[PDB]
């Protein structure tokens, strides 16, 4: 791959081949709109297309501030 | 339950009869274990007495037992908490915001934080009936420990959520008073402070940049070192959502010296600390060279490779993460310089597990080191991969050929090309 490519897929995760369960891919300039958690199939090189998600991680898989969103007055 | 006085008494014409009856519903609702929520919203028109009484400005305790009762109600179930919308207590709550007495005013914001904290849709429409301003003015205006409390708890529901997430235009406006309270030493108040700090700074880098111009990253760096975990743990989640952002944001969290607070952290005896400092560092990790430099020159790798090892295993992952992040984005040096602290071996043992995420992620870092190798191999003619040794020493080969009976496709099809490529016989 190019230059670019190569700068712009490192802060990426290659997952695998072309999965079309997340869609038509995105380009090397369209792929850093990327949501962070999502995977999506982008079109390198020449004419290959492979799986990828942001290197960059929300905090989905965490644990939760639950308590508390409501509160009740007593006493 | 109720009985039949209070309903015609509530209905009376003299403010002696409503406010004592009202009181009589509050005390109910104000009672454990379990309020009579339903039977006081089944009672017709009641629901729509409480609110009336919210506009009785000339009576201020009636104002405020009202209040306190559809607070009690807000407090409950989703259908519970539409009777009081729909009866539209909340235009008249917001309105309540700006009332001349204090005990009105804060249990108004009590209510509104119990409303916009059942749920997106309840968020989105406290939000579109202009509660910030108000909401902001009493919080800068407030005079009482308990009223910041409310007001900032209560601003911390409207930031809540992400599915879907609030407008970021209708909430962001808080940014500079949420700035402000970081520096109040209040924990309760630094606590919710952070959340919504952490709600804020949730998602795309544009979000974040807002919460970076308002200037409250040098003091969330502070809040890490907090001795309450109320308070330590959503500050960390703040700093660590932020340096989800590209690599000029981040560098922002680095210049104020948070490395040294991480790894810090990194030895936190609060299982969920060390892994969301884990967390954070990853994300770090998968920035420039300039940034996993300044991981290294912390003296931060030697704990996350201890940790990739030995840690409970939800730790290990987020330190899996910050290892391979580094081998994908590093240069050769600082590739040879994490295969000098022996990071193939923990590396490879995690090929094993359960979790084919993680796996991806071992595959990864591995894969990484590997095409290091191999470009390597060709800078001087050698035609060796130095690592292939290392890889076969820590049953890193072994481990790769047992993948090709992992159900998972993305891990055979990966273990299938590493072999091809990196092991041909």
């Amino acid at each position: 791959t190019s230059g670019v490519e190569s700068a712009v897929l490192r802060g990426f995760l290659i997952l695998g081949k072309e999965d079309r369960r997340y869609g038509p891919a995105l380009s090397i300039n369209e792929l850093s709109n990327l949501a962070k958690g999502e995977k999506a199939n982008v079109l390198i090189g020449q004419g290959d297309v492979v799986l990828v998600m942001k290197r960059k991680r929300d905090s989905s898989i965490l644990t939760d501030s639950q308590t508390a969103t409501k509160r009740i007055r007593m006493a | 339950v109720i009985t039949r006085e209070m309903v015609e008494m509530l209905f009376s014409d003299d403010s002696d009869l409503q406010l004592a009856t009202t009181q009589k519903f509050r005390k109910l609702l104000s009672k454990e274990p379990s309020p009579p929520i339903d039977e006081v919203i089944n009672t017709p028109r009641v629901v729509d007495r409480f609110v009336e009484f919210l506009k009785r400005n000339e009576n201020c305790t009636l104002q405020f037992e009202a209040a306190w009762a559809l607070t009690n109600i807000a407090s409950g179930t989703s259908q519970q908490t539409k009777i009081v919308i729909e009866a539209g207590a909340v235009p008249i709550f917001i309105e309540l915001l700006n009332s001349d007495f204090e005990d009105v005013q804060e249990q108004a914001v009590w209510a509104l934080g119990n409303i916009a904290g059942d749920s997106s849709v309840c968020r989105d429409y406290v939000l579109n009936c202009s509660i910030l301003n108000p909401l902001l003015t009493l919080l800068t205006k407030s005079t009482r420990l308990t009223m910041t409390r409310n007001a900032v708890w209560a601003l911390s529901n409207l930031c809540r959520g992400k599915n879907p997430p609030p407008e970021f235009a209708k909430v962001s406006p808080c940014l500079p008073v949420l700035s402000r309270l970081l520096f109040s030493s209040d924990s309760d108040l630094l606590a919710d402070a952070c959340w919504a700090l952490s709600y804020l700074s949730d998602g795309p880098n544009e979000k974040i940049q807002a919460v970076i111009d308002s200037g409250v990253c040098r003091r969330l760096v502070e809040l890490l070192m907090h001795n309450d975990y109320k308070v330590a743990s959503p500050a960390l989640r703040a700093v660590g959502n932020i340096v989800t952002g590209d690599d000029i944001q981040t560098q922002v969290i680095l210049n104020c010296s948070a490395l040294p607070c991480l790894l810090h952290l990194l030895s936190s005896p609060k299982e969920s600390i060390r892994k969301e400092a884990c967390w954070t560092i990853s994300n770090i990790t998968a920035g420039n060279r300039a940034q996993i430099q300044a991981v290294i020159d912390a003296n931060i790798f030697p704990v996350l490779i201890e940790i990739l090892q030995k840690a409970e295993f939800r730790t290990r992952k987020e330190a899996a993460w910050a290892i391979t992040n580094a081998t994908s984005g590093g240069t050769p040096e600082q590739i040879r310089y994490l295969v000098s602290l022996g990071c193939i071996k923990p590396l490879c043992d995690l090929l094993t597990v359960m979790d084919s995420k993680i796996v991806q992620v071992a595959l990864n870092g591995l894969e990484n080191i590997l095409r290091l190798g191999e470009q390597e191999g060709k800078r001087s003619g050698s035609g060796v991969n130095p690592y292939c040794g290392l890889i076969e020493e820590a049953y890193g080969l072994d481990k790769i050929e047992f993948l090709q009976s992992h159900e998972n496709q993305e891990i055979y099809q990966k273990a299938f090309d590493l072999i091809e490529h990196y092991f041909g016989v």
